[PDB]
């Protein structure tokens, strides 16, 4: 009845092995760059990961909200929310050997432009990945934190006194 | 040391009077006594509360005080039950007293206020009753939300929380006897038996059997209450499920060649008729062919121990029963078959 | 590619100790002018091995889950019944792995199911 | 002095027609709506307290219309009556209402009504029938099991929570979803009751598989409130993975370290230190993500004060944590510097990463001259492939306490012929921002003033007016900070300190700014173990006196 299957069922074996790794609580991280180092060991030594990037977007359906909606998801929002978090700090710690054009179809996704409960973090890494390539600069005040934050550490730092540094370049 | 005697044994008086409601001539003096007598009691746990004779010697009184009242007759008075409610005898008091209807007004009032000072004693080193009773009120609720919000009767009975805890309950309670040895733990256990829920306590000592040993001399206590008492035991192994039963075997191998004994005479009272091709009893309390095949079903899918034993008192039953190799005539040979 | 890059040692805590001190005491004689192992050299004042051992250089003889020797006593001690993956494991990270799985299946004390590097079948007995 | 009925009179209403809302919370949103407005509740009660305490009962019937109707639905509501001390508060508020010498018959039916709700808290078996039965048995009270049974209560359901966890998509019994969050939402009330603290950890550690959070943040906020204000000491696994999943604990975390350099402990940094290693940031901050988050409301407050001296110190306080637990929990599999310091060359770090306990005294000018080179690299030759600019360098060179501080304490031991790299490193420190022209500009009114103060330290020990000559801009705090670094330094000082102290100390941040200055002088000397005693006890008698003028 309560069968259900991994959503990296489907997946080639390695990457199989990466996600089903970083599953493991906030050790998930470092086991990740354990896992690559054992995987360049072993005979397939190339990570063609724009095979993953693709497959992280490749889209499903699932029925969650009323008892009647179908939506679609991509795997990004899919797999588990811990895989989340530790997926795009493992990216942000390899950014240099990634293809752009496949990349950036994990960013479109990241920012969660128009969604009811966003995954926080997901959000923050999007920015967080954005300003490590040097495409999304984006001219906002577009930075990682809530407004809720950047307020109330503006309201506070307003009770110290200013230093004589130039750094704002007006 | 002597001394002790005549404070703690006034102290047991005034506790279990405590709950009674002759409560008219009481006072702030009463009140006020009992705390400080109390505070003693508890302060002994603290100061000379571990490897002392003074230690064994209170537990002697205590016990022997708890079984020449009994539970029986006079009052079933549950008392301060062990060594360790001396750290909070204070606390039964001052409840009981609440609850105490006849509590007269102007001694209530003064009662409540010596309990209940207020946060004018904010600052206490001591965990004072105030805070005690916080804590139980506290856990008191927590029980109730955790309970209602999250809580699953487990199946495997063994890993209940509330089957594991009352066995646990049990068990100190057994241990206390077994040490004291004035009655044998056969006699209260068989009144147990008599006065309370059936249904529960078979299930609990049932939990019991399989808890680790904690100081096996319960279990070990157990089992020979139970192969005294045979017909407890046909209820026992007729009420539970069979998983239950069937860990209690590979652990007690003392209760296998009975257990397979009962059903090795229920399985003999049906009769199976050939219109609906199934074994039958004829009175209403005889046990179903899948209550059976249920039962043996379980003991096959055990360690092999059990395995070898179940197997060859079926096929020593077959045999008995002529060799048949079909249905329609031996309970034992529908069994052996039904298994592939 | 010549300048300096971020590096630090593994092994003994009272062998490396020692190039640590040596190094942050000659790290301004980096020089990108020179080659890496030429500035490395001359830096940390030695000479290298050149395959001191080049068929048992090192097998990684770690958790392959965890990636650690010495989880709370406990040493790299199940491995593969397998000649290509020989990986080997620990009894609580390999445990709590394939309790996981849906290929895995649990008899009294033991747990089958899939190697996780090699996808091959192995035992563990509790 | 003014109302003293008038909000809590309001108020009340406000929460009588709450708690008839609420009614025994046996549903979602009753728990949800109780689990927030409790604390309210709390102080509401904390006034009704005092103003019931000071005045007696049965006499006044000030709020006495249906302060018992409150005070039941309060009572058998369980998660008003788990919290704190809201228990011991209501307690109390009944202990208000009773009376000594009931004189009417109402009276003593209150009072009787008064015991039974105190009964129905403490001493009710509002729970299972055949358990209650099995012990009444074996004569046990409540009192002397509750404990114990709560207990394996909650073993039970943490263990459970771990088996949920390991068969992370296995045919096996998945524990209900709607379980996990109402078990969340019981948390909450009595975190500070040592026995659940277990179901907690659980809790954080076992996530499961889901996409979703499962979990409300009114959980995540009660517990990171708890760990802030020490009442729960969970093992640090526990809150790497509370950081983790939800991003507004630990933005409020590093908020509440940001409340303690500004209100409480200004220029205290043992006190600074010792609250952010019983945190736990520095082993949470080897987590790359964490680092990035926590950095971004450094760099805010960076530029909301332009280069304050006390967020400079507190960095250099937390970096100096972050890379001793770097350091330790680093063997094997650890992220590379581009990593957590992505905006800067690697290089750079690398350097700067080389503390000075592990270098002599002598060789320190030497480590800043390679720095100024590396830095006028990055710098005045921004190209492509490097830093993104000047300012991100600078955020760099911060988060090294040290090398930037050390510059003017090292100018006035080589003052006797300056080196020209060492005035592009302090220029560079207190002005980012300013073209070769204004850099320059800088150098060389430092190095008059190095003319002036060599002249003035190989001269006898002189008066306070020929130093606030040269003090009388744009480079103001580093002629200051320079200034003070030679107080301290030459043997001259000692007996004209005060003297330029007192005229120095024009408004109160300088006076702020300059201990500050002294606090991490201090600090900086006994960890490094570098000192002339004159000096340091110097320091402490001026940091001490000028602390009580502000
Ligand atoms: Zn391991
Ligand atoms: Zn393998």
């Amino acid at each position: 009845e309560g069968v259900e299957p991994a959503p990296w069922a489907q997946l080639e074996a390695p990457a199989r092995l990466l996600l089903q790794a970083l599953q493991a609580g906030p050790e998930g991280a470092r086991r990740g760059l354990g896992v690559l180092r054992a995987l360049g060991s072993r005979g397939w030594e190339p990570f063609d990961w724009g095979r993953l990037l693709e497959a992280l977007c490749r889209e499903e359906p699932v029925v969650q909200g009323p008892d009647g909606r179908l939506e679609l998801k991509p795997l990004l929002l899919r797999l588990p929310r811990i895989c989340q978090r530790n997926l795009m700090s493992l990216l942000m710690a390899v950014r240099p050997s990634l293809p752009e054009s496949g990349l950036l179809s994990v960013l479109q996704i990241a920012q969660q432009d128009l969604a009811p409960d966003p995954d926080a973090w997901l959000r923050a890494l999007g920015e967080l990945l954005r300003r490590d390539l040097g495409v999304g600069t984006s001219m906002e005040g577009a930075s990682p934190l809530s407004e809720r934050c950047q307020r109330q550490l503006q309201s506070l730092c307003r009770g110290l006194g200013l230093g004589g540094r130039r750094l704002k370049s007006p | 040391m002597e001394s002790l005697l005549q404070h703690l044994d006034r102290f047991s008086e005034l506790l279990a009077v405590s709950s009674t409601t002759y409560v008219s001539t009481w006072d702030p003096a009463t009140v006020r006594r009992a705390l400080q007598w109390a505070r003693y009691l508890r302060h002994i746990h603290r100061r000379f509360g571990r490897h002392g004779p003074i230690r064994t010697a209170l537990e002697r009184r205590l016990h022997n005080q708890w079984r020449q009242e009994g539970g029986f007759g006079r009052g079933p008075v549950p008392g301060l039950a062990n060594f360790q409610a001396l750290g909070h005898c204070d606390v039964l008091l001052s409840l009981r007293l609440l609850e105490n209807r006849a509590l007269g007004d102007a001694a209530r009032y003064h009662l409540v206020q010596q309990l209940f000072p207020g946060p004018g004693v904010r600052d206490a080193d001591e965990e004072t009753l105030q805070e005690s009773l916080a804590r139980l009120a506290r856990r008191r609720s927590a029980v109730h939300m955790l309970r209602f919000n999250g809580y699953r009767e487990n199946p495997n009975l063994q890993e209940d929380s509330l089957m594991k805890t009352q066995a646990e309950l049990l068990l100190e309670r057994l241990q206390e006897v077994g040490k004291a040895e004035a009655e044998r733990p056969a006699r209260f256990l068989s009144s147990l038996w008599e006065r309370l829920p059936q249904n529960n306590f078979l299930k609990v000592i049932a939990v019991a059997l399989l808890q680790p040993p904690l100081s096996g001399e319960g279990s070990q206590v157990l089992v020979h209450w139970l192969l005294g008492n045979s017909e407890v035991f046909a209820a026992f192994c007729r009420a539970l499920p069979a998983g239950l039963l069937t860990l209690v075997t590979s652990r007690h191998p003392a209760l296998s060649p009975v257990y397979l004994g009962l059903l090795t005479d229920w399985g003999q009272r049906l009769h199976y008729d050939l219109q609906k091709g199934i074994w039958v009893g004829t009175e209403s309390q005889d046990v179903p062919w899948e209550e059976l095949h249920n039962r043996f079903q379980s003991l096959c899918q055990a360690p092999p121990p059990l395995k070898d034993k179940v197997l060859t008192a079926l096929e020593t039953c077959k045999a008995q029963d002529g060799d048949f190799e079909v249905p329609g005539l031996s309970i034992w040979t529908d069994l052996l078959l039904a298994l592939r | 590619p010549t300048m300096l890059p971020e590096c630090f040692f593994l092994g003994a805590d009272h062998v490396v100790k020692p190039l640590g001190i040596k190094l942050s005491r000659n790290i301004h004689l980096w020089d990108p002018e020179n080659s890496v192992l030429q500035n490395l050299k001359d830096v940390l004042e030695i000479d290298f091995p050149a395959r001191a051992i080049l068929e048992k250089s090192d097998f990684t003889m770690d958790c392959g889950i965890c990636y650690a020797y010495q989880l709370d006593g406990t040493i790299p001690d199940q491995v593969c019944d397998n000649s290509q993956c020989g990986q080997p494991f620990h009894q609580i990270c390999l445990y709590e792995w394939l309790r996981g799985l849906l290929t895995s299946r649990q008899s009294f004390n033991i747990i089958f199911g899939e190697c996780p590097y090699c996808s091959k079948p192995i035992t563990l007995k509790m | 002095m003014a109302q003293d009925s008038v909000d809590l009179s309001c108020d009340y209403q406000f929460w009588m027609q709450k708690l008839s809302v609420w009614d025994q919370a046996s549903t979602l949103e009753t728990q949800q709506d109780t689990c927030l407005h409790v604390a309210q509740f709390q102080e509401f009660l904390r006034k009704m307290y005092e103003a019931l305490k000071e005045m007696d009962s049965n006499t006044v019937i000030e709020r006495f219309p249906t302060i018992g109707q409150l005070l039941a639905k309060a009572c058998w509501n369980p998660f008003i009556l788990a919290y704190d001390e809201s228990q011991k508060i209501l307690i109390w508020c009944l202990c208000c209402l009773i009376n000594k010498e009931p004189q009417n018959s109402g009276q003593s039916k209150l009072n009787s009504w008064i015991q039974g709700v105190l009964s129905h808290i403490l001493s009710a078996l509002r729970f299972d029938k055949e358990v209650a039965l099995f012990t009444q048995g074996l004569g046990y009270a409540p009192i002397d099991y509750y404990p114990g049974l709560l207990k394996n209560m909650v073993l039970s359901l943490a263990s459970e929570l771990r088996e949920n966890h390991l068969n992370g998509f296995n045919t096996q019994r998945r524990m209900a979803p709607e379980r996990v969050a109402s078990l969340s939402r019981v948390c909450v009330p009595l975190i500070t009751l040592t026995d659940v603290d277990p179901l907690v950890e659980a809790l954080l550690i076992c996530h499961g598989r889901e996409p979703q959070e499962i979990l409300q943040p009114e959980f995540f906020e009660a517990v990171n409130e708890a760990i802030l204000l020490k009442k729960i000491s969970l093992p640090m696994s526990a809150v790497v993975c509370l950081w983790l999943r939800h991003l507004p604990s630990l933005e409020k975390a590093m908020l509440h370290l940001f409340e303690k350099l500004i209100s409480s402990e200004r220029n205290c940094l043992r006190r600074i230190e010792c609250f952010i290693k019983d945190s736990s940031l520095p082993q949470a901050a080897c987590h790359p993500a964490i680092f990035r988050v926590v950095d971004e409301m450094f760099r805010c407050a960076l530029l909301e004060t332009d280069g304050a001296l006390e967020i400079i110190a507190t960095i250099q306080v937390f970096t100096q944590c972050f890379v001793e637990a770097l350091e330790k929990a680093s063997k094997q599999l650890r992220f590379a510097l581009k990593t957590y310091f992505p905006y800067t060359s690697p290089s750079l770090a690398m350097v700067l990463l080389q503390d000075p306990q592990d270098i002599p005294r002598g060789h320190w000018l030497q480590t800043l001259k390679h720095i100024s080179e590396l830095l006028r690299e990055a710098v005045e030759d921004q190209t492509h492939g490097s830093c993104g600019g000047p300012f991100e360098s600078w955020f760099l060179f911060i988060h090294f306490g040290g090398w930037a501080e050390m510059v003017a304490e090292q100018l006035l031991m080589s003052a006797a012929e300056p080196p020209t790299a060492l005035l592009w490193l302090l220029a560079f420190y207190y002005g980012p921002r300013d073209g070769r022209q204004q850099r320059a500009q800088t150098m060389v009114q430092v190095k008059a003033v190095l003319g002036h103060l060599l002249a003035m330290s190989r001269s006898s020990s002189l008066s306070a007016q020929d130093l606030q000559t040269v003090a009388g801009a744009p480079a103001q705090q580093l002629i200051r900070h320079l200034l003070l670094n030679f107080l301290l330094w030459a043997p001259g000082g000692h007996t004209i300190a005060w003297d330029v102290i007192t005229l120095m100390a024009h408004t109160a941040e300088i006076t702020h700014e300059i201990i500050g200055f002294l606090d991490q002088t201090l600090y900086r000397w006994n960890r490094l173990g570098i000192e002339s005693p004159r000096s340091e006890k110097l320091a402490r008698e001026l940091l001490k006196e000028l602390r009580t003028q502000v």
